[PDB]
């Protein structure tokens, strides 16, 4: 079912101010992933973002067309994020229905003005996804869901795609190292805040490249905590869950800073 | 001219309260609901109306910033605020005015006091649902200029103590900004008490038969803390605030409460309770410290 | 010597609120509970504390009488009041004084206006828990004398309509007694609103996580009815009182509310709500009609 | 183990003012029934009174010894009702436990000053029961309990008693037709309110004498509605359930008025 897998950063800095070389490098890398996404001719893009938060039942984007202008509540000074995003209502609605069958209460979200998060918007803009050609099925980051449940959520959404005869591209949107800077910095001297976070970033990235799924599994929770990894690395869990728990390897298209945090573009070889 | 902190309100932001009120600005329609809490706000509403303030300052847990403490810095802001968790209850068209001058004074005092502060200068910025809800609830007229302050990460990213001291400094700084500009300001701590909640949504949200405390322990903490404020034991509430947070999952962790009280110099003064109620099991009290009545409101003369 | 109804309170009698308080008179001891409703009464309490009335008149659903309308008629009454249904929350040692003279005057005016009335002259009579609970809730000092009024069968044995009719007569008969005696009187209607309830007791009764409205519809009835009272639409609440009774199983069927408003000449006046809350699913509002502030309190000459 | 069964009135009028010939006869009939109960040599008296009200769960009196002075809230002018009622704590408690085992939530009520009803008190006084020789197991009249449940409630109490090898006397305490006068009468002029209440009272009593359990069983609901029978005649169901729906006949030792209401003293022939 899955024909593409990607982990793109959820930070808007790469899109917003790409003249900053570190951020520009990440922008091009995400753009490249978008080409690779397109190349695989998926009918839908299975999206999970770390910034798209839910605290009750699980949320699935079910609005046919969401359009507007988002301003990031942290990074408003760097520009605006205009968005025009299609959802596969048929698939997304089927995910809402399948979720309780898999022990997770879920609802659709179809409201004009609904706050689609930064990560989904930036991934959409940079990747050329969210179009009527590459519509989205966005699953929410439920704060009460663990890595294990996130995987169940992706697997689930992959089965619904199969039921519907649809090729799928999975994108997990979120960061790595979570040590954001607490003061205003000069954008061009932004770097990973710790050498410890950087080691951890390069360590797990290497494990993702090799396809070392087994060693990845036992690294993720220690890494998630020690390197303050964006939402417990569940956006990777999303990928794993979609791929049924195995992948041949990965191509690290980009890696860099986002105000002290770590961001990376990973192209999975299935 | 003199600066004045007229009063601090504990003004929670549960969107269901505005849903139940059925204001024309709110798209979804309700059968009513959360009447107890809505009556508490009515009492708060006319208590504020009588204050005739220059400006309302609000600190919202739903504007989370990493790089210090941000301040609304654009004269006019508007848009449709949709609650991300309850979009079926809160789809609110708003239009507000920012007291840019006061916000900047707050930011400067913040900077002068060792905090990293930030002016929100982007006019397309959507003011958070938390701020919008608290404002409508206590002032549905939208006729008082406002100063929206962000809730800095510190209590969650570092810890409660380091985070709370920053809210303390921010409070002191806010006070100093009020007195230098000479504002007649009202402080709004947009915090919920115990934040344990139902993980399941009810078929019809207005169904008050499905609305009650999520936990006994949580509810008891709320009451222990409320009566404590009502006795005026401000010293004792803040002495308990860390454990209250740890065990009640209190939204006072976000910092609005420590900010407000720091700005009020922690007045050992009896608070007026307008009501307590639960929204999704979540504990919410609408409370007031009336500084003007207590002779603690005037701050000194303003600047030239 | 103009008699006045200073105020009429809607003062429900759920024992749990005395239980939650832990007064010295009530034997069982609680971890608190029902704080919203207890604050509601905290307002009503100080509001009554400012009034300085000669007497409090209570109409209680829990003194049921078949033969007419009974009035407490012995100067002093006391005893241990154990709630039959909630004995583990309410075991209250009480001692009260009866304004026997107003009680008698009430029964006479009642008698003259076509009601059958009786004076309760037995000194070993145990005043009902409904009366005791309301009185403690609104006046825990026990320093105002009282005229305890029974709730006559009428609305149950005959029907809502005819029952409220006798209750209406009792009210104006009461107003008439107050103005003839010259008393400065506060009226207490010991009524719950919607009285649908849970059929099970929570393991620990104070557990407020297990406290909420029994039904949606009943709660909705409660709110609507309290709001019309707040909007001064008194004629409208009474136009709706029969339907409210049937659909919400409202305890105003007992008669106190009508008795009170009939004594207040159904003032088209805004009631102050002190608070609403539920006890065992039951709807309870604590409210006041301040007749003295409205200049409707003075009852006329002689 | 059920050695005798009786229905007595709940009204205190016969005890309080027996100088009223009509009320006086009822008092003697109740006193005679007590003589018949004693001769049956029971170990306990299974008592249900129509005036003992429960609204939540079923209540069983579990206080070893309850004493005090009860004043009826309707009939206070006629005198005081002193009482000293002994309960069989073991049996009552066993009835508490067994009740949920039969789908009826129940509790024991063991409180000093608990308001024991007029029916229980007057039955004890007139019959000579609630003594240590004739202790009581009182089961509340739960207003939400039907005839159905009331029998189920008596049957489990008899079974609990059987279980503790105790000879039971069952007493159903309550009135008949309940058309109480709504103005003060001369007590000496008391009579059944109207002839239709009398016809029903007499008809059903005749049915009780005959032991015609079946004809009675269908007469009861219509009798209750039409004659305004005390608490839907559930004090009778209590007898019926205890005897397990079977009895030979009965001897009505008394029948007369109590302020227009009907009252009877019945001795059941098992
Ligand atoms: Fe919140
Ligand atoms: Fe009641």
């Amino acid at each position: 079912t899955v024909v593409s897998a990607f982990l793109v950063p959820g930070t808007p800095l790469p899109q917003l101010k790409p003249e900053v070389p570190s951020w520009g490098q990440l922008a091009a890398a995400t753009e490249r992933a978008g080409k690779a996404l397109a190349a695989s001719r998926p009918d839908v893009v299975l999206v999970y973002s770390t910034q798209w938060l839910a605290v009750l039942d699980q949320q699935w984007l079910t609005r046919p067309r969401s359009e507007g202008v988002h301003v990031d509540e942290n990074w408003y000074e760097f520009g605006d994020l205009a968005y025009d995003i299609r959802a596969d209502t048929a698939l997304a609605e089927a995910c809402v229905t399948s979720s309780p069958l898999h022990g997770v209460h879920a609802r659709g979200v179809n409201y004009d003005g609904f706050p689609i998060d930064t990560g989904t918007i930036t991934a959409c803009t940079l990747m050329g996804i969210g179009t009527d050609a590459f519509p989205l099925v966005v699953g929410s980051n439920n704060l009460y869901h663990s890595g294990e449940i996130t995987e169940k959520l992706a697997a689930l959404a992959v089965d619904c795609a199969k039921d519907q005869n649809k090729r799928v591209a999975v994108v997990g949107v979120g960061g790595l190292s979570g040590s954001l800077f607490r003061e205003e910095i000069d954008p061009r001297e932004d770097r990973i805040a710790n050498e410890e976070d950087d080691k951890w970033n390069r360590r797990v990235l290497k494990l993702i490249e090799a396809g070392d799924v087994s060693a990845l599994r036992e690294a993720m929770p220690v890494y998630a905590k020690e390197a303050r990894v964006d939402m417990g690395f569940k956006h990777l869990h999303w990928i794993l869950g979609a791929l049924k728990g195995k992948f041949s390897g990965a191509n690290v298209l980009g890696y860099g800073p986002s105000y002290g945090s770590g961001a990376a573009v990973i192209e999975f070889r299935l | 001219m003199q600066g004045e902190i007229i009063a601090g309100f504990l003004a929670p932001h549960p969107p269901h309260l505005v849903y139940g009120e059925n204001p024309p600005q709110n798209e979804p329609r309700s059968q009513g609901g959360w009447e107890v809490l809505r009556w508490a706000y009515e009492r708060a509403r006319e208590r504020l109306d009588a204050m005739k303030p220059d400006v309302l300052l609000v600190h919202s847990p739903h504007w989370i910033t990493s790089v210090g403490h941000h301040f609304l810095g654009v004269p006019e802001l508007s848009g449709k605020s949709v609650d991300p968790i309850f979009p079926n209850v809160f789809r609110y068209d708003f239009s507000l005015n920012v007291d840019v001058e006061l916000a900047e004074a707050c930011a400067e005092e913040g900077r002068k006091a060792g905090l990293v502060t930030k002016m929100m200068r982007n006019p397309k910025f959507r003011v958070d649902y938390g701020t919008i809800t608290t404002l409508h609830l206590i002032r549905p007229q939208w006729d008082i200029p406002v100063v929206g302050i962000s809730a800095n990460n510190s209590p969650y990213y570092l810890n409660t103590k380091e985070g709370m001291s920053e809210m303390d400094v921010l409070g002191k700084a806010t006070r100093e900004a009020i007195r230098k500009t000479g504002r007649k300001a009202v402080l709004l701590a947009s915090n919920t008490l115990s934040h344990w909640h139902f993980h399941e949504e009810p078929t019809i949200p207005e169904d008050m038969s499905k609305e009650y405390p999520a936990t006994m322990a949580g509810y008891q903490w709320d009451i222990r803390m409320i009566e404590l404020m009502r006795q005026g034991k401000t010293s004792e509430v803040f002495k308990l605030l860390p454990q209250f947070i740890d065990e009640a999952f209190a939204e006072v962790k976000s910092g609005a409460f420590t900010w407000m009280h720091a700005a009020m110099q922690y007045p050992e003064l009896a608070a007026e309770l307008f009501g307590y109620g639960t929204v999704i099991g979540t504990g919410n009290a609408v409370m007031e410290w009336d500084l003007r009545k207590a002779g603690l409101s005037m701050l000194g003369a303003a600047d030239q």
